[PDB]
RNA sequence: CCUCCGCAUAAGCCUGCGUCAGCAACUGACAAUUAACAGCCCAAUAUCUACAAUCAACCAACAAGUCAUUAUUACCCUCACUGUCAACCCAACACAGGCAUGCUCAUAAGGAAAGGUUAAAAAAAGUAAAAGGAACUCGGCAAAUCUUACCCC
RNA sequence: GCUACCUAAGAACAGCUAAGAGCACACCCGUCUAUGUAGCAAAAUAGUGGGAAGAUUUAUAGGUAGAGGCGACAAACCUA
RNA sequence: GCUAAACCUAGCCCCAAACCCCCACCUUACUACCAAACCUUAGCCAAACCAUUUACAUAAAGUAUAGGCGAUA
């Protein structure tokens, strides 16, 4: 693979840290938390 | 007698036994060849008394008492094997000039492989061996993709040996 | 099913357990009613020679010195031991000398080996 | 021992190295510079002058060279501490266990200046090659290390399964045209009256 | 091992300021 | 002898000699219970058991009366990491009857306790390990933790 | 979690280099050597695309039609196999004709 | 009911698949040839 | 187990046999197991002429004085953990025997000044210099704990001890370094420990009564 | 007086099989 | 208390509950099954061989059957080799399955249905039942008893 | 090496009544029912059954191979 | 604070240059030894089905030509 991805980590804690006072596993799994977090916006 | 298995009654027991060298190959090309004959049997009888030892220490649960001088006895045994080698190997140069002590022919299989075929000894002569003229040493026209396949297999084996030598060789020359 | 173990003679059925052995020699022939003759020339007679009296211990002792070594060849042997009576009969039909031209006439043939080992 | 073996102190056949390197440990290989084989000149006996590190100029002897690593081991000089002996209810004793110093990081000595040099393989109408060191133009030996296995050359008082020397250097070899079965079967005394009959070759 | 030099160095001061809020200095 | 090419025998040819023998041997102890005659070897593949009784009439000067072999089925049922199969090899095994009423056992090659006693001293590492076995200073019970460095 | 806990081995890079630095040196051969020799007479590489350039089908053809000759039978299989794969996707798929 | 389709037999197996079967045939030579240049342990029973 | 001789009888049982390997190189030793003659406190002239050829210059009668310095110097070696300088103050065979038990806990060792002049007491003899010296001193000692509540006497007072130091070079770089320290038997008991013990009974199985 | 003991050492391996799917029902309808 | 198991051979498998060591046969080290049984046979060339078997004798068959030499020539050595283990194979398993033959045809051999409890429902396997007796149900299916008669194909 | 058929040379079939005969074992098959349904099992188990001196069943080796084989036609069977 | 996480070098790819390689073993391979090969590829697919047909240095040139004169060659 030429070039992949390495910032990825910081792009999962921008979407995460809006998260973080939800109740469930919509804090901490990011494809639930991306949803919850775009509803809360 | 049965106790030349076995070394001396002073020996059973003692975890160190003073041995000498092993014979090198320069001091039995000056021994005579019934000189050389009574030396392999005092050298087999030395083995044969290792041999046993180095059974009756794996069955006693217990290291050897010296395994280095079985080291010594086959390293000297070898030596005479090859000295004998040498004259059988020079006497046949100069009667017959033949440089093998076997008779063979380099032949061709059914593969297409060029292999080097030992003769082997029979009473009959070769075209009324029924067994013999079933095993064929030619190859048919099939074969030659798959002679071209095993060239180009070995041909990438030594082209990626030959290019990973050189990408060793010049990070020898990053941190040196 | 099982490829990669070895064939050998425990692995058959009884009639294949009789015909492959290990790689012991045969001894004679087989007859009429599946009897065994040995034949006695096919066995192999060790000739030991006798060891008394004899100055060769298995091991060498370590005062010996170091030599180099120089294998034995067809230049070396000759110029040993058929060259010197070449000189004490050049200066004064190669079978005098040493030539066995032909060999189907010998019990101890160098070419094809008669000879066990 | 498998490809890129990993080298360390205990030697490959032994049983520190076996629990060390297992035949499934793939670590990755450590960078030496090739040395040749006549240009290395640090041997097991040489007094060497360490550099780097603990021990700063201090002047030891080579006891050990693990060659497959450009290793020179200084006797007691650049140690660490480490306890041997265990039981499970001990407390400890210690033994000053030395680590392996590189071939850059160590220096030979000349007998007559006790100091640092380097070394060139100068050439001598007295020897073929040795030792001489690039400060003064002086030959220095290769010392005696003890023997390779146990010998002790010249004290070494022989068992009764060894040859004396006058036995193996005995020539009794008489160089002839007559094969080892042709010179014993005149010797061992047999006759063989019967005629070999042709066999094939194929 | 991904390659790269930015984002080992984004999570390196990231984990200094975890740091920090796990041992704050005095 | 093993590994070499057997001249072939016609009839009315020569006797067929080895001169210097490659199968060399090893008896070894009794796992079982055998008869006071009953001596056990451990041939290699290539021999048969009239080679078994020349090897010791001729090379020990042994009256053999009877020899009965059996081809050990070595184990390849043990494995790698690679899951390899290992194979510990066959072995054949003589049993040799010895003759006129000769009597063998096997020695006890290894006898089990000699000199006095185990070890002391053995290099000065030893004595270097022996001498804190004798000088460990164990804890009193009544000190609790406390080292007994300090003469406080 | 892949993101390193540790930051990697630095970069360092020979900006003054043999090759850095006598970059480009007779790239003007022909305009300012008498035009005696062309720029791609100094492009070095495989012998089929120097001083030539195309797509993979434009490629493939290429290097079959100068190099097929001697290319090895598994690897020239692959060949024939990527042109008509090629052939099929440029001239029967795609967006626009 | 259904399972045990393999009893085994050695007379069977070598006679199908051993190694003068597939040389018995030009079909069969290019099996053994296939198997050496994957470099397989085992070319035949 | 128990000892090294278990071991290789439970090698010989489950049959793991470990053969004796060769090498060419030893361990290279700097002290002793140990007194040489384990000096008995309430005629080695010999000895000090067998120091002064491996040393070519050495005198008695400057020697605890210096000898002190070492013995005070690698004590502060333990207030601050300073394991780097204490193996140049203190031998291989002293040095578990003083850093063993103080681990995890901080010592406060304290040298207030001496009661008599330091002085030697017997001397003796690859080759081991033996040198053993008597200092009757005043020293200061409070071991703590981990949690550093106090453990071992108290911090301020200052009491009288009486040490047989023995000391130790190896007759090239070597050094006098202690190497043992010789309480006698005369000698009264030490401090009492703060804390309270209980040391505990036989354990009876239930097939074995309490006599 | 403290140091190390005996050698020890792993054991791993792992298989799978594979299947169908039949004698269902509900037919024509 | 079970026993429709068992013990051998064959085929298959290939050291797979022997010694020592390390729910509550695996690994390392050592050891072993020994030929008389069973495999592994045959010097040529001619010419030989109508009449089963079945207790083979009567009687009866039709489907017409497993059993053999002689002549002249050649021949002198002799007991080698190989299988011999196990709680086992084929079914992905330490699988309620499959698996030829000889003997034992109820055992001289081989084994253990219940981890401990409690004594619900539903469910599975069984045994008993007043009075009635196919009223059940598509159908006497199942169980319980032993039977008639008449069709279609 | 399953199976469909064939070839060679083998094997097995008690007891009772009296012949592709009847009762009935071993053996071969799989009628009906219940359990099972990721099961003991990718077709089993328990009972109940059909045949069991024959167009029988069966061990061993050989044969026929996919535009084909084989088939007491079920478009069956030819390695789930 | 468990499970885990981290890693950098085994090796590889692409090119250039160069044309590369004791014993037993076709009988039941790994078994010491007895009376004869050559012979058109088809098809998918494309033609929107399919039935003739459908590719297997630069420049002249996608030119002349071929073609259910069509896909295309
Ligand atoms: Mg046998
Ligand atoms: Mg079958
Ligand atoms: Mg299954
Ligand atoms: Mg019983
Ligand atoms: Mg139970
Ligand atoms: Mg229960
Ligand atoms: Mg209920
Ligand atoms: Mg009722
Ligand atoms: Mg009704
Ligand atoms: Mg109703
Ligand atoms: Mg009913
Ligand atoms: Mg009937
Ligand atoms: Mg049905
Ligand atoms: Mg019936
Ligand atoms: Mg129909
Ligand atoms: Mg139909
Ligand atoms: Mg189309």
């Amino acid at each position: 693979l030429r070039n992949r991805v390495t910032d990825r980590y910081f792009r999962i804690q921008e979407v995460l840290k809006h998260a973080r006072h939800f109740r469930g596993r919509k804090n901490r799994c990011y494809r639930l938390a991306v949803r919850t977090v775009i509803r809360a916006f | 007698g049965l106790e030349e298995f076995f070394d001396d009654p002073k020996n059973w027991g003692q975890e160190k036994v003073k041995s000498g060298a092993a014979w090198t190959c320069q001091q039995l090309r000056n021994k005579s060849n019934e000189d050389l004959h009574k030396l392999w049997y005092v050298l087999l009888k030395e083995r044969n008394m290792l041999l046993t030892l180095e059974q009756e220490a794996k069955r006693q649960r217990l290291p050897m008492p010296s395994p280095e001088r079985l080291d010594k006895v086959v390293d000297s045994m070898d030596a005479l094997d090859k000295v004998v080698q040498e004259r059988e190997d020079a006497l046949r140069l100069l009667q017959t000039g033949q440089e093998r002590a076997r008779p063979g022919a380099w032949r061709r299989d059914i593969f297409g492989r060029i292999i080097w075929h030992k003769f082997k000894q029979w009473v009959i002569p070769w075209h009324l061996n029924k067994r013999y003229n079933r095993k064929r040493f030619f190859a048919l026209p099939y074969v030659d993709h798959f002679l071209r396949l095993e060239r180009e297999k070995r041909a990438r084996i030594k082209a990626r040996k030959e290019n990973l030598e050189r990408k060793k060789a010049k990070i020898l020359l990053k941190k040196f | 099913a099982d490829r990669m173990s070895k064939w050998t003679s425990k692995r058959g059925p009884r009639s294949f357990r009789g015909r492959k052995g290990r790689g012991a020699k045969g001894i004679g022939f087989l007859t009429s009613g599946w009897r065994f003759v040995q034949i006695k020339e096919m066995v192999p007679e060790f000739v030991v020679p006798d060891l008394t009296g004899f100055k060769l211990k298995p091991y060498v002792s370590y005062l010996a010195p170091e030599s180099e070594e120089t294998p034995l060849t067809a230049a070396q042997l000759f110029s040993e031991a058929v060259a010197p009576a070449i000189e004490k009969d050049f200066k004064d039909n190669l079978e005098k000398y040493g030539f066995e031209p032909t060999q189907e006439g010998k019990l101890f043939q160098l070419y094809p080996r008669n000879f066990l080992r | 021992l498998p490809p890129h073996y990993r080298y360390g102190m205990s030697p490959p056949g032994s049983v520190a190295d076996k629990r060390k390197n297992p035949p499934w440990i793939r670590r990755r290989p450590v960078v030496v510079e090739p040395i040749s084989d006549e240009d290395w000149y640090l041997f097991c006996g040489d007094t060497v002058e360490i550099l780097e590190g603990k021990d700063a100029g201090k002047q030891g002897k080579v006891v050990q060279v693990i060659r497959q690593r450009n290793w020179v081991v200084v006797g007691g000089l650049n140690t660490h501490y480490r306890y041997i002996g265990k039981t499970m209810d001990y407390r400890g004793t210690m033994i000053p266990s030395e680590a392996p110093l590189l071939h850059r990081q160590v220096k030979l000595v000349d007998p007559m200046d006790r100091k640092p040099t380097e070394i060139e393989w100068r050439f001598t109408e007295a020897g073929e090659r040795v030792r001489v060191s690039t400060r003064s133009g002086r030959i220095i030996p290769k010392p005696e290390f003890p023997r390779a296995d146990g010998i002790v050359p010249e004290t070494w008082i022989d068992g009764p399964k060894d040859t004396s020397v006058e036995d193996a250097l005995e020539r009794t070899y008489v160089p002839c045209l007559k094969t080892l079965q042709e010179e014993v079967m005149e010797a061992m005394g047999i006759k063989e009256t019967r005629k070999y009959k042709k066999v094939y070759w194929y | 091992v991904k390659k790269g030099f930015r984002a080992a160095f984004r999570f390196q001061k990231e984990l200094e300021r975890q740091r920090l809020l796990r041992c704050p200095p005095p | 002898a093993r590994n070499v090419v057997y001249p072939l025998y016609r009839l009315g040819g020569p006797q067929l000699r080895v001169f210097r023998t490659n199968f060399f041997i090893q008896l070894v102890r009794p796992g079982v219970a055998q008869p006071e005659d009953t001596v056990q070897f451990r041939i290699p593949m290539e021999m048969t058991r009239v080679d078994l009784r020349n090897y010791l009439e001729g090379i020990y000067n042994v009256p053999v009366a009877a020899v009965r072999t059996r081809v050990q089925h070595g184990s390849n049922k043990r494995r790698d990491h690679r899951n390899v199969r290992i194979k510990k090899p066959d072995y054949k095994v003589a049993y040799v009857q010895l003759a006129h009423g000769q009597t063998f056992t096997f020695p006890d090659l290894f006898p089990e306790k000699d000199e006095s006693p185990e070890g002391s001293a053995a290099d000065d590492l030893y004595s270097m390990l022996e001498e804190e076995r004798q000088q460990r200073q164990s804890s009193d019970p009544r000190r609790g933790g406390v080292p007994s460095w300090f003469g406080l | 979690i892949g993101i390193r806990l540790t930051l990697p081995p630095p970069k360092v890079v020979d900006r003054w280099n043999e090759k850095r630095a006598m970059f480009g040196v007779y790239d003007n051969i022909g305009i300012l050597g008498n035009f005696e020799k062309h720029p791609k007479e100094l492009i070095r590489g495989p012998i089929w695309l120097r001083g030539w350039k195309g797509n993979e089908l434009q490629r493939c053809i290429r290097k079959r039609k100068m190099v097929g000759s001697r290319m090895f039978a598994d690897d020239l299989h692959n060949l024939n196999k990527r042109i008509r794969y090629l052939y099929k996707h440029f001239n029967r798929h795609g967006k626009f004709r | 009911a259904r399972g045990n389709e393999y009893q085994p037999s050695n007379i069977k197996r070598k006679n199908k698949h051993g190694w003068v079967r597939r040389l018995s045939t030009p079909a069969g030579v290019q099996v053994i040839l296939r198997r050496m240049l994957k470099g397989r342990k085992s070319l035949s029973h | 187990f128990k000892t090294e001789k278990e071991f290789m009888q439970h090698a010989r049982k489950a049959g793991l046999v470990i053969p004796p390997e060769k090498s060419d190189r030893s361990i290279h030793l700097a002290c002793t197991a140990g007194i040489f003659d384990a000096y008995v406190p309430p005629a080695s002239q010999v000895s000090i002429r067998r120091i002064k050829d491996y040393d070519a210059n050495f005198k008695i009668k400057d020697f605890p004085e210096k000898a002190k310095d070492i013995f005070i110097e690698a004590h502060l070696c333990l207030n601050n953990s300073d394991h780097d300088r204490l193996h140049t103050l203190v031998t291989e065979h002293c040095f578990p025997d003083m850093t063993w038990d103080i681990k995890y806990k901080t010592v406060r060792w304290s040298f207030v000044e001496s009661l008599e002049p330091s002085h030697v007491v017997q001397v003796r003899c690859n080759v081991y210099g033996q040198i053993t010296v008597r200092m009757h001193t005043r020293q200061t000692l409070a071991i703590y704990d981990r949690f550093g509540r106090l453990m071992y006497g108290q911090e301020d007072v200052p009491k009288d001890v009486l040490e047989y130091v023995v000391f130790e070079k190896q007759l090239p770089y070597g050094s006098w370094r202690m190497h043992t320290k010789i309480v006698p038997p005369w000698a009264p008991p030490k401090q009492p420990i703060l804390k309270t013990v209980m040391i505990p009974g036989p354990q009876l199985k239930p097939e074995e009564e309490y006599e | 007086x403290x140091x190390x003991x005996x050698x020890x050492x792993x054991x791993x391996x792992x298989x799978x099989x594979x299947x169908x799917x039949x004698x269902x029902x509900k037919k024509x309808k």
